């Protein structure tokens, strides 16, 4: 997403948040 | 039976013995139980891998275009199943847990890295 | 046939007691601000909506201090600020405020919706009238606050039917069948719905 | 501005014949008409009858007709308290503002504002100043009238002014900040935009929109740091506070737009490199004694026009009330 809406959810849940990564990878062995 | 504001749902049903699941999709009322009576019968879904490993599904997709054609609500696991085949597009929660396990295998590529 | 002389007369006496000694909004839309429950119901509000009741303000406790109860004024929901910078709001045409309520709020009203700039006629009732997610637009800076400016392919097995029906019926027609979006409307989950489709418990 | 109404459409002259009908129709839990409320209000000749109307307008405010509190029913009450006291119990409707709920946003506000200062009234003209500040007004030359008066107690009371009455100070100038006539009508906004901005970083952004009609965008120094250029395309309070914030709870803003405590170096030099243009192009309490006779041609023409719109009202409603006694 564009980074302003990514922060828009961060405006809502400031007491309940986890951290994350960006893309999921391509494959896994 | 007269059900106050009932709609029609295409649900799964249990018909196997203990530790042997066997699903079977049915067109029924919303508030009749899982094992209970249906309106009309549709194909079976076999969740157990048979000899030489297949997980079998039957779908008479002529009458589900008569029943979802007549406005039937769906069940979430069958909602995934037509996306796992291609009658519907794939469900978002099947996409996420595909990416989640990938991201749960993307924490495996640092647990494999920090030992060797 | 054995007629139910009791179970017939027992139905109006519920219909004349859900009509006579019904409690109004004033005794079920107050909120304890110290335990976060409700009077007469006890059922606590979810922890996602705690600050909006506790720290913000309602609609008609903001609208309890205006001439003609805001005969044409503008009102905005708290969420509508944080989700859409586009101007989403109501107008007003009528109010039916409560009278038992000390420090007046909780009443009834209806008016004209404009969703992110898209206006609509056919004045209907406001949603979330008892809810505490409300802010007022002041008439200094009132004009620039309201300032506003295809088809999908088939999933593959249903795609596999139509191409086979073409090969059955006579034409090759390697045109891809394209079902539309342009009749199906996409109103969001934040769209407030009509009120008298709901009933007050 | 007294004897314009007081030929008063003569009627019955009793109270005990009517004080036992309104509560009798209140205890039967029936609604009360908007005509039978006025006929006690015109019968005021005492202060004992003033608290009679406080026991009645309270119960009619909390009536199923929460509307139909007509504007002349306020105004025919405005006559009686200006007649008797205009000191304490005349105000005591306007302070609660919801158990009686008048809101007479007209020339009717100014008739108890000019009759204030005829006793010079320094205390009780602090309140209605603040209580028409919250209500929607100021399409009237009374924009001059409150601005003439807020700078009578800006010159009088001199403190930090409160936790929240500092916010009551600036909020009474910007809604009368509608003055394209003069540069001090624009140099009045620079007063209020300043000390509304002083509560931005001590007390919070929510402090400007508690109950009072102000908006939620976090820039009010920058609503002052843009319009003084428009005056410069055509103020000693902002000099203290802009260095004062640079001297020594729910978060609702975003992580990309900066919390504006970190723009104070760009708050000094954006202002201090701009005031020289007033020195390059080209005190307050005397400027409001210029407008007192310049404008204020005393708009009584729509007042007496409203008196004829109200003579359209009370005789036609009484024409209804006569029908519901003969058809029965």
């Amino acid at each position: 997403p564009p980074e302003r809406e990514l922060s828009r959810l961060r405006r809502l849940y400031q007491g309940h948040l986890q951290e994350e990564s960006g893309p999921p990878p391509e494959s896994m062995p | 039976k007269a059900y106050r504001g009932g709609h029609l749902t295409i649900r799964l049903a249990l018909g196997g013995c203990t530790n042997r699941p066997f699903y079977r999709i049915v067109a029924a009322h919303n508030k009749c139980p899982r094992d209970g009576r249906f309106v009309e019968q549709l194909g079976s879904y076999d969740p157990l891998p048979n000899s030489h490993g297949e997980k079998l599904v039957a779908l008479n997709l002529d009458r589900i275009r008569h029943w979802i054609g007549c406005g039937a609500h769906l069940s979430k696991p069958m909602e995934k199943l037509l996306g796992l085949a291609g009658f519907f597009p794939l469900h978002p929660m099947m996409i996420t847990n595909a990416e989640r396990l990938r991201r749960k295998r993307a924490r495996e590529v640092l647990l494999a890295s920090q030992k060797t | 046939v054995r007629p139910r002389l009791i179970a017939e007369l027992a139905r109006r006496v519920r219909a004349l007691r859900e009509q006579l000694n019904r409690p109004r909004d004033s005794q079920l839309y107050a909120v304890d601000y110290e335990t976060l429950t409700r009077p007469f119901s006890g059922r606590r509000l979810p922890v996602r909506a705690w600050a909006d009741v506790r720290r913000e303000s309602r609609l008609l406790q903001l609208l309890g201090r205006l001439p003609l109860f805001g005969l044409g004024r503008l009102v905005t929901r708290k969420s509508w600020l944080w989700q859409h910078d586009e101007p989403c709001y109501w107008r007003l045409t009528r109010v039916r405020p409560d009278y038992t309520a000390q420090n007046l709020d909780h009443g009834k009203a209806w008016g004209i919706l404009t969703f992110k700039g898209k206006t609509e006629s056919e004045a209907r009732e406001i949603e979330h009238v008892m809810y505490h997610d409300w802010r007022l637009v002041p008439k200094h800076e009132e004009e620039a606050f309201t300032a506003f400016t295809a088809s999908v392919p088939y999933p593959p097995l249903l795609r596999a039917m139509i191409i086979a029906e073409r090969q059955k019926n006579g034409d090759t027609s390697t045109e891809e069948p394209m079902l539309n979006v342009q009749r199906i409307r996409m109103e969001p989950w934040d769209y407030p719905a009509k009120q008298e489709d709901k009933g007050r418990a | 501005d007294s004897h314009k109404w007081e030929a008063r459409e003569k009627e019955h002259y009793c109270l005990a014949d009517l004080a036992s009908l309104m509560d009798k129709t209140f205890e039967r839990k029936l609604p009360v008409s908007s005509l039978t409320i006025s006929r006690l209000i015109d019968n005021i000749s005492s202060r004992e009858e003033i608290d009679h109307a406080e026991y009645y307008l309270y119960k009619f405010r909390h009536s199923p007709n929460c509307w139909y509190l007509r504007n002349w029913t306020i105004h025919t009450w405005i006559r009686q308290c200006l007649k008797y006291d205009a000191q304490d119990k005349a105000l005591y409707t306007l302070v609660n503002k919801v158990q009686y709920g008048i809101f007479p946003d007209n020339f009717t506000f100014n008739l108890l504002m000019d009759s204030f200062i005829k006793k010079e009234n320094y205390k009780d003209a602090l309140s209605v100043v603040f209580e028409v500040m919250m209500q929607e007004a100021f399409e009237v030359p009374s924009t001059q009238l409150l601005s003439l008066y807020v700078l009578f107690h800006c010159l009088a009371k001199k403190t930090d002014f409160s936790w929240e009455e500092e916010r009551n100070f600036g909020a009474s100038l910007l809604l009368p900040g509608l003055k394209q006539k003069n540069s001090v009508g624009f140099s009045s906004q620079l007063y209020g935009y300043a000390l509304l901005g002083k509560v931005e970083l001590q007390q919070g952004l929510r402090a400007v929109y508690h109950n009072m009609p102000l908006i939620w965008k976090p820039g009010y120094l920058d609503r002052a740091l843009q319009v003084m250029e428009k005056v410069a395309a055509s103020e000693a309070l902002d000099v203290l506070g802009a260095v004062l914030k640079a001297l020594t709870k729910l978060v609702e803003q975003l992580d990309i737009e900066e919390t504006e405590q970190s723009k104070l170096p760009q708050y000094l030099e954006r202002f201090k490199a701009l005031h020289s243009k007033l020195q390059a192009l080209g005190l307050t309490t005397q400027l409001v004694k210029e407008k007192l006779s310049t404008c204020e041609a005393e708009d009584i023409a729509t007042y007496e026009q409203n008196l004829q719109q109200w003579h359209l009202d009370l005789v036609q409603l009484i024409q209804r009330e006569q029908q519901q006694r003969e058809q029965a």
